[PDB]
């Protein structure tokens, strides 16, 4: 129960962070990719990660009603599993592109 | 720090460790024995 | 030499306070 | 919240702009626990800012810097490659959040319970005096980065010169 | 006894006799001090025997 | 209460006597009343009135406070120690260019600078340290602000980590001792500061004959 | 006073130092009416800013007075004087000057809606001009500071 | 206010049709108004003989400042605000005007007296400023308009 709250969180977390890489991957072509990460210094890694945790952790800029609306609970669970299996379609889909950066 | 000065300080560690502290020990030990 | 540290003020003001300090004390309580 | 762990005797209970009057528990255990943990990493960093000056790892963090190489203080946080810095922060915030290299059972002495709070305390009262003095440490090392020798004390830990 | 003006004045600084702190009191760290004192005298006759010898201390006859 | 039962098993015991029984503890009651001279009164202040000597008592104590910074004042600054920097930089005038003379350093440092010392001194006389009556003469610190108070049984720590409750009536150390040494060096700073103004008047030497 | 206009969902009741922690009814009506009138002000300080440029005015010449900071020097302080308290007598008396009498609409549901927005549009223009004057001032000093020109909106 | 020189002085009808709630309103008015220019008064003599050693603006010493009304041109307006504003402060909200120390423990009876020449002393320097910005303002602008040329006349 308490160990499966864990591992539903993250199950749904690791959906999330691989849908927003996806089109924050494509948006750069329209300091590529892990090749940018070392061009950005370090102070700057420092402000953006904690800035993510302040909204990770406390939900400073990402808890608001705006994006919480009433809906009905029949689709909510419809949109909830499909929530779980698009994130799981973008999951298995990035580790192809971190891979193909010459590696196997 | 000086090879004449860290023997100093290697004799005083060395007196407390293997002369004070055993005594003392063994003092304690034999006093609360008998 | 003979005016350093004050000359002879210190000493003589120095004197007179320990003089005065004992004349002051040297009365009977009552 | 006056009859609380960090109240002590120069000062007493310092609160002057008001900050835990009309808070909840919860918030006062946050607070309490941001303390803590503020301190102890405050307590590191002074650490970290002496220790250097003397020995060095001998290894590599990444193939391209040696340890060496790393100039100490704010000036070493551009040259080693980002992703070690990002590696550093997981692998610290594993122990943060979970502790999988926290919590053990030795390393946490039962004490008698007035001196668990009186150690308790001076946990507290070494971190808050460590977070002043890495105050210090970063004003006078980044602001003698920007221009150097700003302030006209050079060295990078000025109170210690035996180590220069 | 005569009481004097200066005897009057000194009275409290001789008026705790035979008050003691009870047990042990600070015998610990009057141990403490003793050692450090011991240590520290062996010290100073070492560097007087030249037993130590300091980075940049000659015992010698110094100018200035 | 959390974490101040520690000091309690810190606290050394009561002094006894050394046979083992209790101690027995078996003129000078005000402070500025003290051994060489007692109640020197030669002009009857205290039968003036209770509230004639209450005003003496906070004049004395407050002329005995600025003499005795003036006098550390004068002593710091003919020395030739100097704050670094400018202490006027419109008007060029740098710390080092003030003259150590208390005549000299009176008439060196600009008027507008000196209405800003006096501003300070106005503001804190005026609000800030008003006297209580019912607070103790000279008493003008209020609560919150951080003053080092001595009160009855206060604590000191030993070598091993021990603690002493220190009474008023302790050496040095209490609340007595410190509030008679007040007094005392200000009388003796009053007297010293007007003596190095006058002795700097017919010399141009504040502590002549030193020097 | 969480129980007061201001409320909005991204702060709520944005109160960290605790300054209106125990005030009479007096003091926050009294921060209130500073809240409002330092509100309005930086609105009309957010337009005085923009609208100088285009449109002038009909002994010193009111085109040639630089807006900004520099508009301080150029008009005479005798000048500036009369300005001052003639904004005195529509703010202590309140002698009204922008308007005749002042003809507001009330409705009842609207006004909560209404005066929520008129303060938080000037909690938006006192955080405003807080940027407006630290550029202006800093590029007075050292002429293009950070390099650039003296309101960010390009349409002048 | 009433002084046995005179009576109850009222001209040009402005205190019988007006009311005392109001009334108290301009006596507010006059205290103040007098006491400002009782303090302009002295405030126009001492700059004579004594000045402000510094500047009060960049390139503005003190020293090179008229006495009279160009004062108010050669200070620069901002320099004013901070004036004028700091005073409004005192004005309004008795910033550093409510000490207790300037409120004497006085009995009744010499205390309605002192109020009685505190708005006379202030009445005959309102009419004593009239003359001191009328003596100055004419010199300014044409030099020499009256016989005299001395902002002080005496
Ligand atoms: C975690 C998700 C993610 C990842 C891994 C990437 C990947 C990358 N992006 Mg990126 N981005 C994302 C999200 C992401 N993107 C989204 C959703 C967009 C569409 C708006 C973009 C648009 C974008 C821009 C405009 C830039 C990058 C850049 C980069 C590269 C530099 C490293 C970096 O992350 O800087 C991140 C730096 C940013 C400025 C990220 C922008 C994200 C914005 C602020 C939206 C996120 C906030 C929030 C979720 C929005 C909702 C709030 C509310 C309105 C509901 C790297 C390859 C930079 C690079 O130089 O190109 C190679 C660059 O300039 N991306
Ligand atoms: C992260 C820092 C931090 C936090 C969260 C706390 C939290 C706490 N402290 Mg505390 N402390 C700290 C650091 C901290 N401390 C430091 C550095 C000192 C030395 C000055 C102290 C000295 C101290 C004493 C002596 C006592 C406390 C007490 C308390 C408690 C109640 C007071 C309160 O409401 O705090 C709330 C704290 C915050 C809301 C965070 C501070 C935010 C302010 C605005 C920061 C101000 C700027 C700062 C000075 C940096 C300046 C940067 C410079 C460039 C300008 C609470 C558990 C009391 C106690 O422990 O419990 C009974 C108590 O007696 N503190
Ligand atoms: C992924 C890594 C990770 C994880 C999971 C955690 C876990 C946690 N931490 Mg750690 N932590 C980390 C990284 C991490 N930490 C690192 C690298 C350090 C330094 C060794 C710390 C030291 C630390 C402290 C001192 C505290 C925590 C707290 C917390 C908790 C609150 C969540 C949070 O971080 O707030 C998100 C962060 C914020 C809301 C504040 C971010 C802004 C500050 C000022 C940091 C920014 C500094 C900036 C980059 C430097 C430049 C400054 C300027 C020029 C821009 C959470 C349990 C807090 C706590 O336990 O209770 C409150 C707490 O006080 N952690
Ligand atoms: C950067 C990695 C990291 C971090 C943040 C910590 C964090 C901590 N550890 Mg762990 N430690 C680490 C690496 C780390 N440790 C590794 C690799 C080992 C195995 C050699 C240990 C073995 C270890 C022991 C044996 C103990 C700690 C203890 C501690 C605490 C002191 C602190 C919370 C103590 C403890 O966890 O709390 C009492 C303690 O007794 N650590
Ligand atoms: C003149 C400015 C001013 C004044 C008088 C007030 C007063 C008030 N505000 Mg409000 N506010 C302001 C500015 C102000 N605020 C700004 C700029 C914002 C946008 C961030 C807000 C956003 C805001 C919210 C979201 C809420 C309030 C609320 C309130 C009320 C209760 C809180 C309080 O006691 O504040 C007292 C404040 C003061 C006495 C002024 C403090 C000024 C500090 C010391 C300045 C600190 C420095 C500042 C950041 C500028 C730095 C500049 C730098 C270059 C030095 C009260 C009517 C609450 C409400 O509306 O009513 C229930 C509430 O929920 N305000
Ligand atoms: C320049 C601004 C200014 C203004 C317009 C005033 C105005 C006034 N003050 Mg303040 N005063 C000021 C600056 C000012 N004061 C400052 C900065 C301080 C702190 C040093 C004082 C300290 C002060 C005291 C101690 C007293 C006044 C008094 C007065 C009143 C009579 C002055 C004779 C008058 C209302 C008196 C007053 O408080 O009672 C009416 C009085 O006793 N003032
Ligand atoms: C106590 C103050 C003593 C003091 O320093 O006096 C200052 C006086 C200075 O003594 C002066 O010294 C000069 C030579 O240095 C000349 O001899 C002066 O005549 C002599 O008065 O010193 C002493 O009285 C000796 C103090 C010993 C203690
Ligand atoms: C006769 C009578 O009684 O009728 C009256 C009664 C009645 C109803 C009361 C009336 C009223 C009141 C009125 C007129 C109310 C008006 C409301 C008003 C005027 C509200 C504006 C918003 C300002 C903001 C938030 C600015 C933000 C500006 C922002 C976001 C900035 O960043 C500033 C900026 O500079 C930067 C930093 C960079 C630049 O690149 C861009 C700009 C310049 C933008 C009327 C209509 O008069 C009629
Ligand atoms: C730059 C850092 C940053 C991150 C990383 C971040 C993330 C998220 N934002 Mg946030 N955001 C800002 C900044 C950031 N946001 C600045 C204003 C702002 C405003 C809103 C509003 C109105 C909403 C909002 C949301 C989310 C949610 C998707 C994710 C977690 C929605 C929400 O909270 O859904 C419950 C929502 O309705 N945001
Ligand atoms: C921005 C700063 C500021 C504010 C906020 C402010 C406020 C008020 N002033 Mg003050 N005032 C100045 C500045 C400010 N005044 C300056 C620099 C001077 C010297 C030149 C000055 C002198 C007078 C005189 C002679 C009188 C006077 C009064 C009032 C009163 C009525 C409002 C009004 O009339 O404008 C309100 C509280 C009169 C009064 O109380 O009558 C009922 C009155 O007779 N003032
Ligand atoms: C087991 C899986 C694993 C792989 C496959 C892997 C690989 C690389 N790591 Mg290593 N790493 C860990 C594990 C792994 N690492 C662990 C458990 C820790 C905590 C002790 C850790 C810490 C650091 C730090 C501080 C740095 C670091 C680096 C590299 C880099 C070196 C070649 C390169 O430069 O690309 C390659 C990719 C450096 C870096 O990222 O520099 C850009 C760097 O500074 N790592």
């Amino acid at each position: 129960e308490e160990t499966f709250a864990q591992y539903r969180t993250a199950e749904l977390k690791h959906g999330r962070v691989a849908q927003l890489c996806v089109i924050g991957y494509i948006v750069p072509e329209i300091p590529n990719g892990v090749a940018a990460i070392n061009a950005i210094p370090a102070l700057g890694w420092f402000q953006m990660v904690f800035l993510i945790g302040a909204v990770d952790y406390w939900g400073f800029l990402g808890d608001f009603e705006a994006g919480k609306p009433d809906l009905a609970p029949e689709e909510l669970e419809k949109r909830k599993l499909q929530e779980l299996q698009h994130g799981r379609l973008a999951m298995l889909a990035v580790l192809e592109l971190l891979r193909h950066d010459s590696q196997n | 720090m000086t090879p004449s000065l860290s023997a100093f300080l290697s004799s005083v560690i060395l007196a407390v460790v293997i002369i004070v502290i055993p005594i003392g020990a063994a003092l304690v030990f034999v006093s609360t024995s008998d | 030499n003979a005016g350093d540290f004050g000359g002879y003020t210190i000493p003589i003001i120095g004197l007179g306070l320990i003089g005065a300090t004992i004349a002051l004390l040297a009365g009977p309580v009552d | 919240y006056e009859n609380e762990l960090g109240v002590i005797e120069p000062t007493g209970f310092f609160d002057p702009l008001g900050l835990s009057a009309n808070i909840d528990e919860e918030t006062f255990a946050q607070y309490r626990t941001a303390e803590l943990k503020h301190g102890r990493v405050a307590q590191l960093c002074v650490i970290g800012y002496v220790v250097p000056e003397i020995y060095r790892f001998p290894g590599e963090i990444a193939p391209g810097v040696a340890f060496a190489d790393i100039p100490n203080g704010v000036a070493a946080i551009n040259a080693i490659p980002s992703l070690g810095w990002l590696q550093m922060i997981f692998f610290i915030g594993a122990v943060d959040y979970w502790g999988v290299l926290g919590d053990f059972d030795i390393g946490k002495p039962k004490l008698d319970p007035d001196e668990l709070e009186k150690r308790q305390v001076q946990e507290l009262q070494h971190g808050r005096l460590a977070m002043i003095a890495t105050l210090e440490l970063l004003r006078h090392d980044s602001q003698n980065l920007v221009t150097p020798g700003f302030d006209g004390l050079d060295t990078l830990i000025t109170g210690l010169p035996f180590l220069y | 006894a005569l009481r004097t003006r200066l005897g009057e004045i000194l009275r409290p600084l001789n008026a705790e006799y035979g008050k003691v702190a009870p047990g042990w009191g600070t015998t610990s760290v009057m141990g403490v001090f003793m050692a450090l004192f011991l240590v520290f005298l062996v010290i100073i006759l070492q560097i007087y025997n030249s037993s130590i010898i300091l980075e940049n201390v000659d015992v010698d006859w110094v100018t200035v | 209460a959390k974490g101040r039962g520690w000091l309690q098993k810190a606290r050394i015991a009561d002094e006894i006597d050394v046979t083992g029984s209790q101690y027995v503890n078996v003129q000078y009651d005000e402070i500025g009343v003290l051994p060489p001279l007692g109640r020197w009164d030669p002009l009857n202040i205290k039968g003036q009135g209770e509230a004639r000597y209450r005003r003496f008592v906070e004049m004395e104590i407050k002329h005995g406070r600025m003499a005795m910074a003036a006098v550390l004042g004068v002593l710091t600054t003919y020395s030739g120690i100097r704050f670094p920097g400018y202490l006027s930089k419109t008007l060029d005038l740098k710390f080092e260019d003030v003259p150590g003379t208390m005549i000299g350093s009176w008439a060196t440092v600009p008027v507008t600078g000196w209405i800003q010392i006096v501003l300070f001194v106005v503001l804190l006389e005026a609000s800030w340290w008003k006297q209580d009556p019912a607070k103790a003469p000279g008493d003008v610190v209020p609560e919150g602000v951080w003053w080092a108070r001595y009160p009855d049984g206060y604590s000191i720590f030993l070598g091993d980590g021990s603690v002493k409750t220190v009474a008023e009536d302790e050496l040095f150390l209490g609340k007595t001792w410190k509030l008679n040494a007040e007094r005392n060096n200000g009388r003796a700073a009053m007297m010293g500061i007007t003596g190095m103004y006058v002795h700097e008047l017919l010399t141009g030497n504040p502590v002549y004959p030193l020097g």
